């Protein structure tokens, strides 16, 4: 096993609802954390997933803790409505990781964006050599629609990390039609 | 051997919970455990005085 | 609806809150009186009182 | 056979709900039960009049 951290971090803005992205787009991303939550599951559980959003507030309901039964059942009435601030959400994750219980724990966190962010691209900069200040990886999966090949978050990707630290991996979205576990198998093959 | 001439200081909200937990449960008896800083031999404190749960039989 | 006026019930001495109800309210002298022993009198033993 | 694997995944929602009901059944109860351990392993009763 390995020692963690891994912040989802969910869409609930009102992009989400229709269904180009298989039967909902909120079961799609229901599915995301379903298969994230099975497998921290199959990690180590010393380990803690916590609940949050980017869009229309920074709403944690869960703390950071090593159940997801709780969360099981906080998967339902999502309902994503609001406007996306995913350049908050970085920070709101971190200092809900720099309010952990250890410090052997690692520190992956994944990202779901799935919205057009007005995010600087100095921002997401400001952010990433903040993160490389910081020491966390994170492998953001492109969901919803902002562009068919995000750019910003490929910046933050290439920002984030250099020659050692290459955790940051993008499933950009493909905004037709593709499946619920196409999508995520891809980070469960490598992250 | 020998030893030195202990004291035990207080922080008063500890007296403060004991009257009002005294007062809570007021025609029974109650027992808790009591939380501090062992500072040294002369001295020790009571910082904090927190609820303990009821028993009913004895 | 199971406490009508004069009943038993079992009430702790410290909480002084009820948590029984009673079955008895009885002397043990009554309980003294019930037969239980059953003597074997036939009536072929009384002769003459038909 | 859309909407049967939909209620195929509803019933796994509901088993979730059945947990649920399990959950706040179990632990509230056995709480309860503990509170009643409490107040009524106390087994000196007085008895009295109502």
């Amino acid at each position: 096993m390995v020692l963690e951290s891994t912040m989802v971090c969910v869409d609930n803005s009102e992009y989400m609802r229709n269904g180009d992205f298989l039967p909902t787009r909120l079961q799609a991303q229901q599915d995301a954390v379903n298969i994230v939550c099975h497998s921290k599951t199959r990690s180590n559980p010393e380990n803690n997933v916590g609940l949050i959003t980017l869009a229309n507030d920074c709403e944690v309901l869960t703390t950071l803790t090593p159940d997801t039964g709780r969360i099981l059942s906080k998967l339902h009435t999502v309902q994503p409505k609001g406007k996306i601030t995913f350049c908050t959400g970085i920070r709101v994750a971190h200092l809900a990781l720099k309010h952990r219980q250890g410090k052997n724990h690692k520190m992956r966190i994944i990202a779901f964006v799935g919205s057009p962010v007005e995010d600087n691209e100095k921002d997401l900069v400001k952010l990433a050599k903040r993160l490389k200040k910081e020491k966390v990886n994170v492998d953001i999966i492109n969901f919803g629609e902002e562009e068919v090949n995000t750019e910003k978050l490929t910046a933050f990707v290439n920002t984030l990390n250099g020659k050692d630290g290459t955790g940051s991996h993008l499933v950009t979205v493909p905004p037709g039609p593709s499946l619920a576990d196409a999508l995520i198998s891809s980070p469960i093959l490598a992250g | 051997a020998v030893d030195t001439a202990e004291q035990v200081y207080i922080s008063s909200l500890a007296l403060l919970k004991m009257l009002k937990h005294g007062r809570a449960g007021v025609p029974m008896e109650v027992m808790g455990l009591m939380l501090g800083e062992f500072v040294d031999d002369y001295t020790v404190r009571v910082i904090d005085v927190f609820a303990m749960p009821q028993s009913g039989t004895g | 609806e199971k406490l009508k006026p004069g009943d038993l019930v079992g009430v702790n001495k410290d909480s002084y809150l009820i948590l029984e109800t009673l079955p008895t309210e009885y002397d043990s002298r009554v309980k003294a009186m019930e037969v239980d022993e059953r003597p074997t009198e036939q009536y072929s033993d009384i002769g003459g009182l038909d | 056979r859309t909407r049967l694997l939909d209620s195929e995944i509803k019933i796994m929602k509901s088993e979730v709900l059945r947990v649920t009901h399990e959950l706040q059944a179990m632990k509230d109860k056995i709480k309860e039960n503990s509170e009643k351990i409490k107040v009524n392993k106390t087994l000196p009763y007085l008895v009295s009049n109502v």
